[PDB]
């Protein structure tokens, strides 16, 4: 299981910060690919990052909105945007890539929980 | 040209001449 | 409170001497009879600063000694503290630190030079800040501005606030052409607004005062495009894809079938809007520009393999399955989408209508379980490829609208005009419509069949009728060509509108020729 | 007869003689 | 286009060409080879 | 994981405001959703992206919120709108 954080109680107006945790297995050493998806119809693909070697595909759709930045303190992946508005509602997935020993790609396993709100 | 297998048809060749056309009021080409 | 500003901003374009010239300078003025706002102090708000400020006033004591420019008056923005001490012009063009209301009773650059009436026009030309003035002690007279001083501080300013220790005006300047008059010893003696009335842009095309009794062509009219309209034909020849993804049947890994797509219109729009397909890869081409741009010879490869043989068909990767059974090209254009078809393609029995082959000599069953992984789920893929005609999608379609200029776009054709109903009929093949200067004269939209033609928007010349100057000031306006309902007493004559005079049902021998008939008089 | 016998708009303007043909 | 006179400078059969009739009553395969079109 | 609707139950006459609220737990983002389920059928999904407007859908549908709830706004009751609107749970 990848842990992750619920749902809200708060007030508006305040900064937040999400995680996406893994147990059992070195995070760094595992591909990470963020997968947009909210309510009424299915997903939207923005790319993956490689910490390990920094290479980004970023999918032609995506506008330069959502920066992508990479904490190597705290070997630990977090998503930060350079500017939030009102109009920023959007999920975003977190799942285990391919093996490094591997070099066929597959989604085996897929987020737990985070509904999500601001 | 291809008939059917068990007529006095032309063939002619094309070349580049100028050529001055006749409309009528119907877009079609009378002279 | 609102007043008229009558003659009152007619400074001195340069310092070049002039005389008993008429000289037209297309210099940014305060319009004559433009709009000025007299203030009164009993409080000061910031005040607009545009193309600078035709100022004045009436005291007889000197109370206004400061001005404050710039956005912010933080130090951030470059401010400037004119003040007068009755004894010489200083001008001071430093940052001071100014509070919620400015000082009454770190810098950059200093500098020191009921019956008045004293105007401070401004300009802010290549980084020129002039100061001009004029003190003759807002009547109906004429009184030229010279140039007081001149400051090159080369900043960008658009906001002052004139600041006291209790009439202070303001003004706006636009770039009008405006036609000065010299005497002899070089100052300016009277002037003439340009846009003012039909007798001011006479008296710019004339470069005079004293206008004669005549018709002169002072400009042309024109009637500019409205909207536009961007028409293409019925997106009713839709390609058949609702039965390519709605088959019951499909074919083997080994037996990928091709079709052609031509001759039909697609909305690839929805297709990779909604995301019921799993993956939607895309490479060699711009989402951006698929709604704005069509491909040439577009292929379908539809086939059902596992999921984990999704992301091996791509360039650059190696494996087995990948080398042994397709391979794609290094400049491959398109986009590949797999989507999960467990639902209606999967039976708990196991079908064993699957082949593969074991053994290939050169290049070119399942287990189903309700634990089984997603990679082991049948997943249906379809590529699409794209080669850089007949084809293309919706891109924009307006509506029609007549009778009204406007730019239309017939099936990818420029031009602007207004649309009139026809009568005159085609052949079915024909599209266009051409006279013997070979320019459009009609068209059929390719929606409907119905012939509408191309008529030029209603354009001509536009003549100003007047008496003398020392007859008269009020004009009329003819209009060349063009009808009375485009464009006071309307009037219409084979010549055009003539708003301004009145029709006369008498007739007399005339003296202003006004066109297609009519002649114009006083 | 001589009017009979005797045989668009692109920045040209064809502007009337006030004196018409009538 | 409406009752005008308009000339055009492409490919045609020449007017009084000398047009190659041909027997449909060597016609086994009777090939002729395609130069600029063939009316 | 728990989900609460309110209000429970309300009265009003035909055409009335219906508003409904769902409300939530934890630290996160910005996304959730709202179905259009029958008594016992698949649910319904009309708008998509809440920063993305959907073409065909009708401008009478839409959803606001912020912070922690989120008011769904019926203006007019409608014969094919007959149904009970849910907040899913998933990930
Ligand atoms: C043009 O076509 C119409 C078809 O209705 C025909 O009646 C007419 O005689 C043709 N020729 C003309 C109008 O000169
Ligand atoms: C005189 O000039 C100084 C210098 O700018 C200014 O501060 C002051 O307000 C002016 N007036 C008087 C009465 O000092
Ligand atoms: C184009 O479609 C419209 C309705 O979508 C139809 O009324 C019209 O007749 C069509 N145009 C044709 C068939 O030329
Ligand atoms: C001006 O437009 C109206 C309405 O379209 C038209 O009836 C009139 O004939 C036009 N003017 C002239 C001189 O034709
Ligand atoms: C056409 O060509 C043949 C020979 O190829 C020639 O005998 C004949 O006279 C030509 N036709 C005319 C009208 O001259």
């Amino acid at each position: 299981q990848l842990v992750q954080s619920g749902a809200e109680v708060k007030k508006p107006g305040e900064s937040l910060r999400i995680s996406c945790k893994g147990s059992g297995y070195s995070f760094t050493n595992y591909w990470i690919s963020w997968v947009r998806q909210m309510p009424g119809k299915g997903l939207e693909w923005m790319g993956r990052i490689d910490p390990s070697d920094s290479y980004i595909n970023y999918s032609p759709s995506f506008q330069g909105h959502a920066t992508i930045s990479a904490d190597k303190s705290i070997s630990t992946a977090y998503l930060q945007w350079g500017s939030l508005k009102a109009s920023d509602t959007a999920m975003y997935y977190c799942a285990r890539g391919r093996n490094y020993l591997d070099s066929r790609g597959r989604f085996d396993y897929w987020g737990q929980g985070t509904l999500v709100t601001v | 040209t291809l008939l059917a297998l068990h007529a006095a048809y032309y063939v002619g060749y094309l070349q580049p001449r100028t050529f001055l056309l006749k409309y009528n009021e119907n877009g079609t080409i009378t002279d | 409170a609102y007043t008229n500003s009558f003659t009152r901003g007619v400074y001195y374009p340069d310092k070049v001497f002039r005389s008993s010239v008429l000289h037209s300078t297309q210099d940014l003025f305060l319009p004559f009879f433009s709009n000025v706002t007299w203030f009164h102090a009993i409080d000061n708000p910031v005040l607009p600063f545009n193309d600078g400020v035709y100022f004045a006033s009436t005291e007889k004591s000197n109370i206004i000694r400061g001005w404050i420019f710039g956005t912010t008056l933080d130090s951030k923005t470059q401010s400037l503290l004119i003040v007068n001490n009755a004894t010489n012009v200083v001008i001071k063009v430093c940052e001071f630190q100014f509070c919620n209301d400015p000082f009454l009773d770190n810098c950059t650059f200093e500098y020191v030079s009921f019956k008045n009436l004293r105007e401070f026009v401004f300009k802010n030309i290549d980084g020129y800040f002039k100061i001009y003035s004029k003190h003759t002690p807002l009547p109906q007279g004429f009184s030229a501005l010279e140039p007081l001083v001149d400051l090159p501080i080369g900043i960008n300013i658009t906001r002052f606030q004139t600041l006291l220790a209790a009439a202070y005006y303001v003004g706006y300047l636009q770039p009008r052409t405006f036609l000065l008059k010299y005497n002899e010893n070089g100052t300016i003696t009277d002037a003439v607004d340009c846009a003012l009335d039909p007798l001011s842009e006479t008296k710019c095309t004339l470069k005079s005062f004293t206008v004669e009794k005549g018709i002169y062509q002072t400009s042309n009219f024109r009637v500019q495009p409205t909207e536009s309209i961007v028409r293409f034909p019925n997106i009713t020849n839709l390609c058949p894809f609702g039965e390519v993804f709605n088959a019951t049947r499909f074919a083997s890994v080994y037996a990928w079938n091709r079709k052609r797509i031509s001759n039909c219109v697609a909305d690839y729009s929805v297709l990779y809007n909604s995301a019921s397909f799993s993956t939607f890869k895309c490479y060699g081409v711009s989402p951006t520009k698929l709604n704005d741009l069509c491909f040439t010879n577009v292929y379908a490869d539809s086939f059902v393999i596992r999921g984990d043989e999704v992301r091996q068909i791509a360039p650059g990767q190696t494996g087995k399955i990948a080398d042994y059974n397709y391979k794609l090209p290094d400049d491959f254009t398109g986009c590949v989408i797999a989507w999960n078809s467990n639902n209606l393609d999967s039976k708990v029995g196991g079908n064993y209508n699957y082949r593969y082959r074991l053994f290939r000599k050169s290049n070119l069953s399942y287990g189903f379980q309700p634990t089984n992984g997603v990679g082991y789920q049948p997943y249906r893929v379809v590529v699409l490829s794209f080669e850089l005609a007949t084809v293309c999608g919706p891109k924009k379609s307006t509506n029609l609208v007549k009778n009204k200029c406007v730019n239309f776009n017939f099936n990818g054709l420029t031009g602007t005009g207004v649309l009139t109903e026809s009568n005159k009929k085609f052949l079915p093949f024909q599209q266009f419509g051409r006279d013997i200067a070979d320019t459009t004269d009609a068209v059929r939209d390719p929606q409907t069949l119905e012939i509408l033609d191309i008529t030029p928007c209603s354009f001509g010349g536009v003549s100003v009728i007047t008496p003398g100057t020392n007859t008269s000031n009020q004009v009329a306006v003819l209009y060349q060509g063009v009808n009375c309902t485009e464009v006071s007493n309307v009037f219409q004559t084979r010549a055009g509108c003539l708003i301004g005079a009145e029709h006369v049902n008498n007739s007399y021998e005339c003296d202003i020729p006004i066109g297609a008939g009519i002649c114009a008089s006083y | 007869l001589l009017f009979n016998k005797v045989t668009k708009f692109n920045g040209l303007t064809v502007l009337p003689p006030l004196l018409t043909d009538e | 286009r409406s009752s005008v006179l308009h000339s055009t400078q492409d490919l045609f059969l020449p007017f009084f060409s000398n047009v190659t009739w041909f027997h449909a009553i060597r016609f086994d395969n009777p090939v002729l080879p395609f130069n600029d079109g063939v009316y | 994981i728990v989900m609460t609707q309110s209000p429970s139950s309300l009265s009003a006459s035909v055409g009335d405001r219906v508003t409904i609220t769902c409300q939530a737990s934890q630290d996160i983002s910005n996304y959730l959703n709202w179905y259009q389920q029958k008594s016992g059928k698949a649910p319904k999904l009309l708008i998509y992206d809440a920063s993305n407007l959907e073409t065909g859908v009708p401008s009478r549908f839409s959803g606001s919120g912020s912070g922690t709830d989120f008011t769904f706004t019926i203006s007019s009751l409608q014969p094919e709108d007959i149904a009970t609107y849910y907040c899913q749970q998933y990930d």
